[PDB]
C-alpha cells in the first residue's frame, strides 16, 4: 500500500505494518529479535542508527 | 617485267623535330588536327 | 542384518549422493560416522552466501581441506595453509582484524579474488608466498612487487597511479583500464574481463554444494 | 583521397599524364594491394577498359599488359574482350584479340571458358581482314584441347561454323583449320563424325586442292576405331588421286600410312606397296628455285618401315619380293633419306628375327648389300656410319656367323673408324660395340691374318680419356686375347709379340683410383681370361698381379668379378699360383657371408682341386677353418646341392674329414630329389657311418616318407662300396620278420631288394601291412645281370591277388633283356585298371 | 590377518611360463578382498621386498651370461616378467583402485633396478655388436633386439623416453658416429667417389628402414639428422670439388643423385649454383672461342652453337635438378652473360652484334630460296630462337633490323611457308609491344591489297613476269629513287600509269626483260637489269655520258657489271650472276645502328621529360632508377649519354 | 561364448559372454571359477540385472523400471549391496550409492539406529551456522 | 524517473537512493554487481561514486 508498507514486506500484513525500502526505512533511519527472517536483512546499505 | 611501285598523297603533315617541338609546345589547342604533328 | 562392518570406501560412495543439509545433518551419528564425516573428498566446492558466519566455522572448514570455495555476499564482523585454490570474497567488507589473523597465510591460491575490501598495506605484501596467481583484483584493494609473485581504489594516492602499467610484468592476459584511465599519465553491452560471473557456477567451476 | 585519385586524374586530355598515371597504376596493381574497395575495383577496370581504346598508342600499348587476375567482375572484362574482336573499328579489334590470349591464360573458372567460347564460335565467319581469323582459330583450338569435356553442349554450332572456311585463300588459315579439325574430332557424339567424313568425301570428287586430302589423312590420326567404315569408300579415292602429278604426292603416303597402322583390317596390301615401290626412286630433276621431290622418297621409305614392322605373317615371301632389292640397288641418294631406308631395312631385319626358311634368301643377298656397304664408309657423316654399323651387329646377331667370308674387306672400315674423327663419341662407342659383336661369334680361323692390324688401334684406343671408350674397348680386347689362343684347337700363330701389348693396356688402367665401377670390373675380368689363357709367358710380373687381385678382394664393391676370375683360372696350361700366396687369401675367401652370392664355394673347390699339392695345412688353408662356416650352407636344397659336393670332393683327396662329426650330424635329415650318395665316399678313405642310416626302428615318431626313402637308399648306398655284401647286409639279417615291434622296422625292410647294384618271406609280400612298393625287384636286377630269372616263370598264378602293380616294375629299369620273352604280355590282356598298359606305351 | 602365505606360490607359480588355472585362482583373489575387510598401508612394503629379492636371486642365476648370452637372457626372461606381472595385476587391482595418494608400475620400477643393474652395460655392447655385424653384412635376427628395445622405452613413470633416451639413444648414436667416421675415410680413400652417393643413399634408406623395423619411431628424426653430419657435411669440401669433375663429364644420374643427397642439409644447394653458373659462362666463352672468326661472319654456326649449348644446359637442369627454381635463374643469368657480350662481341667492339646476327639467321633460315622449303621442324626452330631472343638484353637492334629485312624480302615474291611466318609473327606480337605489330601489320595487309589489286590491269587491258606491285612508300623502311628516264623500248609500257591508285588522286629497282640481239647467241639471265637497260645503248666510257645518272651509283653498277664477263657463257640457261653489293651491306648496317643510336637518345630524352610530368623536381638518387626500371624491356642506356641528355634539358629550361 | 559359474551353495550357472563381461572384477583375469563369497541367489539377481543396459555403452532421476529391482526385501538387499563390490558394476554401484543415500536423506539421526543398527551438544555446537 | 533521497549514507555520502528505469533494469545484471560508476554506459546518471552495497531487497526495478 502506498499510504502504508508493512514493515515485514503475509499474515496480519495491516496488523503487522501497524520502493518499499525507501518508505520503510524513515523510522529505521530516525533493536528486535528475529531481524535475520526476511531477505531484506543485510548491513550493505546504510541502516545504523 | 616485274618490278615495285608506290602511292602517296594533295595535303600531308611533316616537320622537322625542333620545329615539331615548337609548335607542340604552343599550337596544342589552336587548330584540331589535319594540320598540325 | 548389521550395518556396522562396512569398509570406508563403501561409506565415502553413499555419502557422495548427500547435499549439504542432509550431509550437515548426518555427520553425527556414532563414533565410526564422526571421523568419516570430514574428509577431504568430500568439500571441494562449498559456497555459502549470505550467511554471516562466525570466525569459528570458517576456520574449521578451512582447516578441514577444502580444496576451492566461492562466498560472494557474506558479511562477516567477528595459520597452517590449506588447498583454497579458487576464493571469491566480494562485495562484502569484513573486519580488517580478521582477514589478516586467518588469511596471514596462504599456501597457494590458483584464484585469489577480493572485490570490494578495504585492507591497508601491511598483509597486502603478504600474499607473496602464494607460488603464483593469475588473478587481479580493481575494486577498491607490495605496491609493484606483489605482481612480480606471479610471472577503483579511491584510497591510492598519486605516487603509484602511473607504477602500474609501466615498470611491471605483462606476462598477464589483459590489464583491465576503467576510472583510473583517465588520470593515468600519458609518459607511461557489458564488460567481462576479471569478473567472475557473466546457475550458481561461478568462476567455470560447478559449485558441487551450494545451500540454496 | 590517394586511393581515388588515379581514377579522377586519369582523364586529362594529355599524353605524358595519361602515361605516368597508367605506369603507377600498374605499378601499385603488381603488389599485394590489399582491401580494394568493390566500388573502387569497378572503377578502375571500367577505366582501364575505356582507355583500352584510346588514342596516342603507346598508351595503350602499355595499358593491354593489365595484370590478369584482379570472380564476378572477370565475365564482363571477358564479354568486353570478345564483344570487341567483332567490331568495325580495326585496331581495337586487332587488340581485342591480343587480350583475349592475355586474360585466358590464367587457367591454375569453367564458365569463363564457357562464356567466351559460345561468344566466340560465331567470329569465324568471312570478314574482310584475315588478322584476326588466325587469332581466333589459335585461341580457340587452345580452349578446346586444353578443356574439351565441357563443350558436350554446342558441338555442332563449331562444327558448322568451322567447315565453311577451310577454303579460305590464305594457306595460313587452312593450316589452322586442319589442326583445330583434328583436334575437335579428337575431343570425341558420334554424329559428329559423319557430317566430316561425308562432306570430305563428296567434296573430293572434283576439286585441285590437296588441303582436302590432308585433313582426310590428319582426321583419322585421333580417330580410334572410328574411321573403319570410311575406309572402303576413301581408298579407291585416294589411289585414283595418286596418278595426279600435283606439285607433292606426299600426302597420299601419309594418308596410306596412318591408315595402315591404325587400322588393323586394311586387307588390301599388294597396290599401295607396289606404288610405294615406283614412287621410291622418284628422283625427277646457290640461288636456284626450291626443290622438294625429295620429299615423296623419305615418305615412301617411312611408309615401307611401316609395313615390315606390322605384318608378322608375310616373312616367307618378302625377301624374294623386288622391295629388298629396290632398296640395296641405290642406297646413296642424300643425307637424310639415307637415315630412313636404313631404319626400314633395321625394322625389316628385326622382323625377321623369330624372338624354303626365309633366312637363306637374305643368306644369299649378304654379299650385295655388304657390297653396297663398304663405300659407305668413306662418307664424311657420322650418322651414315653409325647407321652401317647398327645394321652390320643387327645382321650379325640375327643369324650367327653370317658375315664369314667378307671379313677382309670390311675390318678396313671398322679400322679407319676407330683411327680418326675421336670428337665423335657416339661413332666410337657403335664401332667398338659392332666389332665386339662380330668376333662374338665366328670361327677363329678367320681373324688371324688381320690380328696384327686390329690390335694397335685398340691398344691405343683403351687410354682415351672418356670412360665409355674403354668401357667398350676392354670386351674387345678380351675377345681378342681369346681368339688368339683357343684351347679346343691349335692356333699356328704365335701369340707371344702381342701378348705384351694387351697386358701393360689392362695392368695400367687395372690400379687407379678415378676410374668407374663398371670399367674397374671389366679391366679385372678382361686380367682374369688373359691370365688363364696366356699366362704362362707372362710369369715374370705375375705374383704382382695377384698381389693386386688380392688386394682388390677386400672391397666389397668389386667382389663377384674377383672370385669369377680365380674360378675361371684352371686352364689346361695349369696357372702356378704359388701355394702360399693363395693360402693368405684362403682365409679370406672363406670369410664371405654375403646375402646369397655363392659363387664362393664353386671357385674354391676349384682352386683346391687344380692346385692341390698342400691343401691340408689348417693354418693356411681349408678343412678346419672354410669347415667352421658350413653350418648355415646346409640347410636349403638350391645352395646345399653345390655345397655338400664341396665335402664331398675334400673326402676324396684329403688325415680326410679329420673333424666333421658336426656336419656329418647337421647333414642327417621335404626334398625334392638333391641325392648325396655318390658323396658319401667317407666309408672307403675312413661301415664308418653304421647307424645313422639303421636309425629307423628305434626313432621313428614325426618322420616324412620323403625322408624313409632316402634313408633306404643312403643304406644301400652304404652297401654299395664296403667288404660287406647284400646277401649280409641289414636287410638280409632281418629276412623273417613278422613280429615287428614298429612301422619303423617295417618300412626298413619295405625296400630290401634295392641293395642289389628269394629266401626272406618268399611270396609274402601281398600280405601287406600297410603297403609294399618294390619289393619284388630281384627279378629285374637279376635278368640282366644274373640268369634270366629267378621267380619270372610262376610270378603271377600263383597269387590271383591288387599285385599287378609289380608288373609295372619288371620292365621298368632293363630293356636289354626286358622282353626276351613276350608271352604274358600279349597272350593276356589282363582284363585290373590302366596301370595294366602304364608300360606298354613305351615298352 | 597372517594370510600371506598363499600369495606366495601364487607369484611364484605366476613367475613361470605355464599358465594357470582359473578354477582354483579365485583361492588368491578373494584373499585380498580380506585384507580390506574389518587399508593398513603395509603390504606395498612387502610385495616390494619379495619382487626385489625374486629379481635379485634372478640375476644371480645368469650374472656371468655376456657375449650374445646376456641378450638371450634379459629378453628370454622379460616375456615371462611382463606376463607375470599383468596376471597379477588382476590380483591386486582392487588395492590398485582403492589407494592413490601402482604394482605394475612397482613392478616396473623394480626392473629399473635390473636395467641399472650390471646387466645394462653388457646389454648394451651386445645390441651395438649385433647392429654392428648388421652394418657389415651378416644376417641376425632381430626379435630380441626388439625385446630390448621394448624393455627400454616401457621403463619410466610411449609414457616417458628419459630412461629409454638415457640408456640406449646416447651410445647408439655414438657408436653410429665412431663406425661412419671409420669406414667413410678409408672408404673414399681406396674406392671412388661416384659411388659414395650412392652407397651413402643405400645405408640411409637403410637405417630409415631398421627405425620402423625394431627401433622406436621416436627417434625417426635425430637419427637421420646428426647422420648427416657424420656422412654428407662434413665431407662436402670433397664434394665441392668433385662436382666440377664429374660435371665435366656427363654424368647426369650421379648429378641427380647427388643432388637428391646434398639437398638434405639446410643452406646446402646455395653454394653449388656458383659453380654451376661458372662453369656454365667458361664453356660457352670456351664454345664461342673455338668457333672463332667463323662464328662472326657466319651467324648460322654461333646461333647454332648457342642453341646447341642451351638446349643441354636445359635439359640437365630439367632433367637432373628436378627444374628448381633457383637453378633455372642462375642458368638464365649465366645465359645472358654468356650470350651479350662475348669473344665474337670483341671483334666488333660493340655488344650489339649478337642480337643483329640472331635477325640474320632467322631471315636466312626461313628463305625459300636458298634449296628448298622445310615444314614440321622450322617451327621448332623458330620457338628455340624466341626462347633465345627471350634473353637478349638489347631488343631494339633486332626489332630493327627484323622489319628492314622482312620489307626487303616481302617487296620481292621470295617467302617461305605461311604458316611458320604466321607463327613467327603470332610469337612476336604476343612477345613484342605493340608499336612493332602496329607496323608489321600495316604490310601484312598491304601485301594482300596488292594481291587482290594485280587482276585490276590485266582486267582493264583485256576490256580495252609482269606483276606491278603498287604500295604507299610513306611509311615503309625506302628511300627515294635515281633520275634515269625510260628509254622507248621500255616506255610504253609504263606510260599507261593511270589505274585507281592513280587516277582517284620508288622506282629504284632493276628489273627488265632478257632480249639481246648484239651477241652471237641469245642468253636468258635474271640480273641487277641496269647493265640491261645500260646494254640498250650498245665506246665503254659513251654508256655512262647518254644516261648521266649519278657517278657513285653508276661507276659501283659498272665495276659490279666488269665482274662479271658481260664486257671486257654459262652452263645452263639458269644464271642468276645477282650478288649483292659488298660495300652496300656494310653501309645500311653503320647508317641503321646509327639510326637506333639515335632513337634510343630521343627516347630517353622523351622518356626523361615524360617521367619528370609527375615529379615537379626532385633528386638524382631516384631520377637513375626510375628511368631504368621504367625502360628495362628493351635496351638499357649508359651513364654519360643520360647525363648529357640532362644537361641539355637543362638547357632547355625544363627542370632543375 | 559358454563360462561356468559355481556359488558358494554349489550351483552351476551357465551366461554367454555378453553380459557379465560388465562387471570388470570377473572379465580383467578372464582374458588372461567358482565365487565364494557371492551366493546363488545374489548371484542369479546380479547376472539377471544386466538386460536393460547391453544396448546402452559402458537424488536425480533415474530409470522407473530399476525401481522394481531396486524395490527389493532387505534380507536380499543387504547381502546384494554388501557383496555388490566382488562383482560390482560400475552403474550397478553408483545407483546402489544413489539409493541407500535416499533412504538415509530425509530422516532423522536420533532414530537412525532404529534401520540400521553428551556429544550431541558438542555436535551441534561444532556446526551451528547451519 | 529517477528521484535522489535524503540521507542515506551519512556516515559517508556520496549518493542517495535513486529509481530504476525500464531500459536500465535489463543492462542490470545479477552477476555483475552495482558498482559505484560502471553503470555510465547504461544510461547511469547520478551522485559521484553513488556505490551501491547491496541491491533491492524485495525486488530491483
Amino acid at each position: 500500500t502506498l499510504w502504508y508498507r508493512a514493515p515485514e514486506i503475509y499474515s496480519t500484513a495491516v496488523d503487522i505494518w501497524s520502493s518499499e525500502i525507501d518508505q520503510l526505512f524513515r523510522i529505521f533511519r530516525t533493536v528486535w529479535p528475529g531481524v535475520t527472517s526476511m531477505p531484506d536483512y543485510k548491513p550493505s546499505f546504510p541502516k545504523w542508527a | 617485267w616485274n618490278a615495285v611501285a608506290l602511292w602517296a598523297w594533295v595535303c600531308n603533315h611533316a616537320f622537322h623535330f625542333h620545329c615539331i617541338s615548337r609548335w607542340l609546345k604552343t599550337r596544342q589547342v589552336c587548330p584540331l588536327d589535319n594540320r598540325e604533328w | 542384518v548389521s550395518w556396522d562392518s562396512l569398509p570406508d570406501e563403501l561409506l565415502l560412495g553413499i555419502f557422495s549422493c548427500l547435499c549439504l543439509p542432509e550431509l550437515l545433518k548426518v555427520s553425527g551419528v556414532c563414533k565410526r560416522w564422526y571421523r568419516l564425516a570430514s574428509d577431504e573428498s568430500l568439500w571441494q566446492t562449498l559456497d555459502l552466501t549470505g550467511k554471516n558466519l562466525h570466525p569459528d566455522v570458517t576456520g574449521r572448514l578451512l582447516s578441514q581441506g577444502v580444496i576451492a570455495f566461492r562466498c560472494p555476499r557474506s558479511f562477516m564482523d567477528q595459520f597452517s595453509p590449506f588447498r583454497v585454490q579458487h576464493m571469491d570474497l566480494s562485495n562484502s567488507v569484513i573486519e580488517v582484524s580478521t582477514l589478516h589473523g586467518i588469511l596471514s597465510q596462504c599456501s597457494k591460491l590458483q584464484n585469489l579474488s577480493l572485490e570490494g575490501l578495504r585492507l591497508s598495506d601491511p598483509i597486502v605484501n603478504t600474499l607473496a608466498k602464494n607460488s603464483n596467481l593469475v588473478r587481479l583484483n580493481l575494486s577498491g584493494c607490495a605496491l609493484q612487487t606483489l605482481l612480480s609473485s606471479c610471472s577503483w581504489c579511491f584510497d591510492f594516492t598519486e605516487k603509484h597511479v602511473q607504477v602500474a602499467v609501466a615498470h611491471v610484468s605483462e606476462t598477464i592476459t589483459q590489464l583491465n583500464l576503467s576510472g583510473y584511465r583517465k588520470n593515468l599519465q600519458k609518459s607511461d553491452h557489458f564488460t567481462t574481463i576479471a569478473r567472475p560471473t557473466i546457475n550458481q557456477e561461478i568462476w567455470g567451476i560447478k559449485c558441487r554444494l551450494t545451500l540454496q | 583521397y590517394h586511393i581515388s585519385n588515379l581514377l579522377e586524374k586519369m582523364t586529362s586530355s594529355d599524353k605524358d599524364f595519361r602515361f605516368m598515371a597508367t605506369n603507377d597504376l600498374m605499378t601499385e596493381l603488381q603488389k599485394d594491394s590489399i582491401k580494394l574497395d568493390d566500388d573502387s575495383e569497378r572503377k578502375v577496370v571500367k577505366m582501364i577498359l575505356k582507355l583500352l581504346e584510346d588514342k596516342n598508342g603507346e598508351v595503350q600499348n602499355l595499358a593491354v599488359k593489365c595484370l590478369g587476375p584482379l570472380e564476378y567482375q572477370v565475365e564482363t572484362i571477358v564479354d568486353t574482350l570478345c564483344t570487341n574482336m567483332l567490331s568495325d573499328k580495326e585496331q581495337l579489334r586487332d587488340i581485342s584479340s591480343i587480350g583475349l590470349k592475355t586474360v585466358i591464360g590464367e587457367l591454375p573458372a569453367a564458365n569463363v571458358c564457357k562464356k567466351i567460347t559460345g561468344r566466340l564460335t560465331s567470329a569465324i565467319a568471312k570478314q574482310e581482314d584475315v588478322s584476326v581469323q588466325l587469332e581466333a582459330l589459335d585461341i580457340m583450338a587452345d580452349m578446346l584441347s586444353r578443356q574439351g569435356g565441357l563443350l558436350v553442349n554446342f558441338h555442332p554450332s563449331i562444327l558448322t561454323c568451322l567447315l565453311p572456311q577451310l577454303t579460305s585463300p590464305r594457306l595460313a588459315v587452312r593450316k589452322r583449320t586442319i589442326i583445330a579439325l583434328g583436334h575437335l574430332v579428337m575431343s570425341c557424339f558420334v554424329d559428329l563424325i559423319e557430317h566430316l567424313l561425308s562432306e570430305l568425301s563428296k567434296n573430293d570428287s572434283m576439286s585441285t586442292t590437296r588441303t582436302y586430302i590432308q585433313c582426310i589423312a590428319a582426321i583419322s590420326r585421333q580417330a580410334g576405331h572410328r574411321i573403319g567404315e570410311y575406309l572402303e569408300k576413301i581408298i579407291p579415292l585416294v589411289v585414283k588421286f595418286c596418278n595426279v602429278d600435283d606439285d607433292e604426292l606426299r600426302e597420299y603416303c601419309i594418308q596410306a600410312f596412318e591408315s595402315f597402322v591404325r587400322r588393323c583390317p586394311k586387307e588390301v596390301y599388294p597396290h599401295v606397296s607396289t606404288i610405294i615401290n615406283i614412287c621410291l626412286k622418284y628422283l625427277t630433276y646457290y640461288s636456284d628455285d626450291d626443290d622438294m621431290s625429295w620429299k615423296v622418297r623419305r615418305a615412301a621409305a617411312k611408309c615401307l618401315d611401316a609395313v615390315v614392322s606390322t605384318r608378322h605373317e608375310m616373312l616367307p615371301e618378302f625377301y624374294k619380293t623386288v622391295s629388298p632389292a629396290l632398296i640395296s640397288r641405290f642406297k646413296e641418294r642424300e643425307e637424310n633419306v639415307k637415315a630412313d631406308v636404313f631404319h626400314a631395312y633395321l625394322s625389316l631385319l628385326k622382323q625377321t628375327r623369330p624372338v624354303e626358311t626365309p633366312l637363306t634368301m637374305l643368306q644369299s643377298q649378304v654379299p650385295n648389300i655388304v657390297k653396297a656397304l663398304h663405300k659407305q664408309m668413306k662418307e664424311k657423316s657420322v650418322k651414315t656410319r653409325q647407321c652401317c654399323f647398327n645394321m652390320l651387329t643387327e645382321l650379325v646377331n640375327v643369324l650367327p656367323g653370317a658375315l664369314t667370308q667378307h671379313i677382309p674387306v670390311l675390318v678396313p672400315g671398322i679400322i679407319f673408324s676407330l683411327n680418326d674423327k675421336s670428337s665423335s663419341s657416339n661413332l666410337k662407342i657403335d664401332a667398338l660395340s659392332c666389332l665386339y659383336v662380330i668376333l662374338c661369334n665366328h670361327s677363329p680361323q678367320v681373324f688371324h691374318p688381320h690380328v696384327q692390324a686390329l690390335v694397335p688401334p685398340v691398344v691405343a684406343c683403351v687410354g682415351d680419356p672418356f670412360y665409355k671408350i674403354t668401357s667398350e674397348a676392354l670386351l674387345v680386347t678380351q675377345q681378342l686375347v681369346k681368339v688368339i689362343r683357343p684351347l679346343d684347337q691349335p692356333s699356328s700363330f704365335d701369340a707371344t709379340p702381342y701378348i705384351k701389348d694387351l697386358f701393360t693396356c689392362t695392368i695400367k688402367r687395372l690400379k687407379a683410383a678415378d676410374i668407374d665401377q663398371e670399367v674397374k670390373e671389366r679391366a679385372i675380368s678382361c686380367m682374369g681370361q688373359i691370365i688363364c689363357n696366356l699366362g704362362d709367358n707372362l710369369g715374370s710380373d705375375l705374383p704382382n698381379t695377384l698381389q693386386i687381385f688380392l688386394e682388390r678382394l677386400k672391397n666389397e664393391i668389386t667382389r663377384l668379378t674377383t672370385v669369377k676370375a680365380l674360378t675361371l683360372i684352371a686352364g689346361s696350361p695349369l696357372k702356378i699360383d704359388l701355394r702360399p700366396v693363395l693360402g693368405e687369401g684362403v682365409p679370406i675367401l672363406a670369410s664371405f657371408l654375403r646375402k646369397n652370392q655363392r659363387a664362393l664355394k664353386l671357385g674354391t673347390l676349384s682352386a683346391l682341386d687344380i692346385l692341390i699339392k698342400n691343401y691340408s695345412d689348417s693354418l693356411t688353408a681349408a678343412m678346419i677353418d672354410a669347415v667352421l662356416d658350413e653350418l648355415p650352407p646346409l640347410i636349403s636344397e638350391s645352395d646345399m646341392h653345390v655345397s655338400q659336393m664341396a665335402i664331398s670332393f675334400l673326402t676324396t683327396l684329403a688325415i680326410s674329414g679329420s673333424i666333421l662329426n658336426e656336419l656329418i650330424g647337421l647333414v642327417r635329415s621335404l626334398s625334392a630329389m638333391l641325392d648325396f650318395f655318390q658323396a658319401l665316399v667317407v666309408t672307403g678313405t675312413n661301415y664308418m657311418d653304421l647307424l645313422r642310416m639303421l636309425t629307423g626302428p628305434v626313432y621313428s615318431q614325426s618322420t616324412a616318407l620323403t625322408h624313409k626313402q632316402s634313408y633306404y637308399s643312403i643304406a644301400k648306398c652304404v652297401a654299395a662300396l664296403t667288404r660287406a655284401c647284400p646277401k649280409e647286409g641289414p636287410a638280409v639279417v632281418g629276412q623273417f620278420i613278422q613280429d615287428v615291434k614298429n612301422s619303423r622296422s617295417t618300412d626298413s625292410i619295405r625296400l630290401l631288394a634295392l641293395l642289389s647294384l628269394d629266401l626272406s618271406g618268399q611270396l609274402e609280400l601281398k600280405s601287406v601291412i600297410l603297403e609294399a612298393f618294390s619289393s619284388p625287384s630281384e627279378e629285374v636286377k637279376s635278368a640282366a645281370s644274373y640268369a634270366l630269372g629267378s621267380i619270372s616263370v610262376g610270378n603271377l598264378p600263383e597269387y590271383l591277388p591288387l599285385l599287378l602293380h609289380s608288373l609295372k616294375e619288371i620292365i621298368s629299369s632293363a630293356s636289354v633283356v626286358g622282353l626276351k620273352p613276350y608271352v604274358e604280355n600279349i597272350w593276356a590282356l589282363l582284363l585290373t585298371r590302366n596301370v595294366v598298359a602304364e608300360c606298354l606305351g613305351k615298352l | 590377518d597372517q594370510i600371506w602365505d598363499d600369495l606366495r606360490a601364487g607369484i611364484q607359480q605366476v613367475y613361470t611360463r605355464q599358465s594357470m588355472a582359473k578354477s582354483r585362482y579365485m583361492e588368491l583373489y578373494t584373499h585380498v578382498y580380506n585384507y580390506c575387510t574389518s587399508v593398513g598401508l603395509e603390504l606395498y612394503k612387502r610385495l616390494k621386498e619379495f619382487l626385489k629379492n625374486y629379481l635379485t636371486n634372478l640375476l644371480k642365476d645368469g650374472e656371468d651370461l655376456m657375449d650374445e648370452s646376456v641378450l638371450k637372457f634379459y629378453t628370454q626372461q622379460w616375456e615371462d616378467y611382463r606376463f607375470s606381472s599383468k596376471v597379477l595385476n588382476g590380483i591386486c587391482a582392487y588395492l590398485n583402485r582403492h589407494w592413490v595418494r601402482e604394482i605394475y608400475s612397482l613392478a616396473l620400477v623394480t626392473w629399473r633396478d635390473c636395467l641399472f643393474r650390471p646387466l645394462n652395460k653388457q646389454v648394451t655392447n651386445a645390441v651395438l655388436k649385433l647392429i654392428e655385424k648388421e652394418r657389415n653384412g651378416e644376417t641376425i635376427n632381430t626379435r630380441l633386439i626388439s625385446g630390448v628395445v621394448q624393455s627400454y622405452v616401457e621403463l619410466g613413470l610411449g609414457p616417458t623416453l628419459t630412461v629409454y633416451k638415457e640408456s640406449f639413444e646416447s651410445q647408439f648414436l655414438a657408436d653410429t658416429e665412431r663406425f661412419y667416421t671409420r669406414e667413410s675415410t678409408e672408404f673414399l680413400q681406396q674406392n671412388p667417389v661416384t659411388e659414395y652417393m650412392k652407397k651413402a643413399e643405400a645405408r640411409l634408406l637403410e637405417e630409415q628402414r631398421r627405425v620402423q623395423v625394431y627401433l622406436h619411431e621416436s627417434t625417426q628424426d635425430e637419427l637421420a639428422r646428426k647422420c648427416e653430419q657424420v656422412l654428407i657435411e662434413k665431407h662436402l669440401e670433397i664434394f665441392h670439388t668433385e662436382f666440377q669433375n664429374l660435371l665435366d663429364a656427363d654424368k647426369n644420374e650421379d648429378l641427380g643423385r647427388m643432388y637428391n643427397l646434398v639437398s638434405r642439409i639446410q643452406d646446402g644447394l646455395g653454394e653449388l649454383k656458383k659453380l654451376l653458373e661458372t662453369h656454365i659462362h667458361n664453356q660457352g666463352l670456351a664454345a664461342i672461342e673455338k668457333c672463332g672468326e667463323a662464328a662472326l661472319n657466319d651467324p648460322k654456326m654461333y646461333v647454332q652453337t648457342v642453341l646447341d649449348v642451351h638446349k643441354k644446359y636445359n635439359a640437365l637442369v630439367m632433367s637432373a635438378f628436378n627444374n628448381d627454381a633457383g637453378f633455372v635463374a642462375a642458368l638464365d643469368k649465366a645465359c645472358g652473360r654468356f650470350i651479350n657480350n662475348n669473344a665474337v662481341t670483341k671483334m666488333a667492339q660493340s655488344s650489339s652484334k649478337s642480337p643483329e646476327l640472331l635477325a640474320r639467321y632467322c631471315d636466312s633460315l626461313l628463305k625459300k630460296s636458298s634449296k628448298n622449303p622445310e615444314e614440321a621442324e622450322l617451327e621448332d626452330t623458330l620457338n628455340q630462337v624466341m626462347v633465345v631472343f627471350k634473353y637478349i638484353e638489347d631488343k631494339d637492334v633486332f626489332q630493327k633490323f627484323y622489319a628492314k629485312m622482312l620489307a626487303k624480302r616481302l617487296v620481292h615474291q621470295n617467302s617461305a611457308s605461311d604458316d611458320a611466318e604466321a607463327s613467327m609473327i603470332s610469337k612476336l606480337k604476343q612477345a613484342c609491344g605493340f608499336e612493332y605489330t602496329s607496323k608489321l601489320q600495316r604490310m601484312f595487309q598491304d601485301i594482300g591489297v596488292s594481291k587482290d589489286l594485280n587482276e585490276q590491269f590485266k582486267k582493264h587491258l583485256t576490256n580495252s613476269d609482269f606483276s606491278i606491285q603498287v604500295l604507299s612508300s610513306g611509311s615503309w623502311p625506302f628511300q627515294q629513287s635515281c633520275t634515269f628516264a625510260l628509254p622507248s623500248e621500255l616506255e610504253r609500257s609504263y606510260q599507261r600509269f593511270t589505274a585507281f591508285y592513280a587516277s582517284r588522286h620508288l622506282y629504284q629497282l632493276s628489273k627488265g626483260e632478257l632480249v639481246t640481239n648484239c651477241f652471237k647467241n641469245r642468253y636468258t639471265l635474271q640480273a641487277s637489269t641496269f647493265q640491261m637497260a645500260i646494254l640498250l645503248q650498245y665506246t665503254v666510257q659513251q654508256l655512262t655520258d647518254s644516261t648521266q645518272i649519278k657517278m657513285d651509283i653508276l661507276a659501283q653498277v659498272l665495276q659490279i657489271l666488269l665482274k662479271s664477263k658481260l664486257l671486257v657463257k654459262n652452263k645452263k640457261l639458269r644464271v642468276n650472276i645477282n650478288v649483292p653489293m659488298k660495300t652496300e651491306q656494310k653501309q645500311e648496317q653503320e647508317t641503321t645502328h646509327k639510326n637506333i643510336e639515335e632513337d634510343r637518345k630521343l627516347l630517353i630524352q622523351a622518356a626523361i621529360v615524360r617521367i619528370m610530368k609527375m615529379r615537379k623536381v626532385l633528386k638524382h638518387q631516384q631520377l637513375l632508377g626510375e628511368v631504368l626500371t621504367q625502360l628495362s624491356s628493351r635496351f638499357k642506356p649508359r651513364v654519360p649519354v643520360i647525363k648529357k641528355c640532362i644537361d641539355i634539358l637543362i638547357e632547355k629550361e625544363y627542370l632543375e | 561364448p559358454s563360462i561356468k559359474l559355481q556359488s558358494s551353495d554349489g550351483e552351476i550357472f551357465e551366461v554367454d559372454v555378453e553380459i557379465a563381461k560388465q562387471s570388470v572384477t570377473i572379465k580383467t583375469m578372464l582374458e588372461d571359477v567358482p565365487l565364494p563369497n557371492v551366493n546363488a541367489a545374489i548371484l542369479k539377481k546380479v547376472i539377471q540385472w544386466c538386460t536393460h543396459h547391453k544396448d546402452d555403452p559402458p537424488t536425480d532421476d533415474i530409470p522407473v523400471w530399476d525401481q522394481e529391482f531396486l524395490k527389493v526385501d532387505q534380507g536380499t538387499l543387504f547381502e546384494l549391496i554388501l557383496a555388490a563390490n566382488y562383482l560390482d558394476i560400475k552403474g550397478l554401484l553408483d545407483v546402489t550409492c544413489k539409493t541407500v543415500a535416499n533412504m538415509i536423506k530425509g530422516k532423522t539421526p536420533e532414530e537412525i539406529r532404529k534401520t540400521f543398527n553428551e556429544e550431541e551438544a558438542q555436535v551441534r555446537k561444532e556446526n551451528q551456522w547451519c | 524517473q529517477i528521484y535522489y533521497s535524503d540521507k542515506y549514507d551519512d556516515e559517508e555520502f556520496e549518493y542517495r537512493h535513486v529509481m530504476l528505469p525500464k531500459d536500465i533494469a535489463k543492462l542490470v545484471p545479477k552477476t555483475h554487481l552495482m558498482s559505484e560508476s560502471e553503470w555510465r554506459n547504461l544510461g547511469v546518471q547520478q551522485s559521484q561514486g553513488w556505490v551501491h552495497y547491496m541491491i533491492h531487497e524485495p525486488e530491483p526495478h
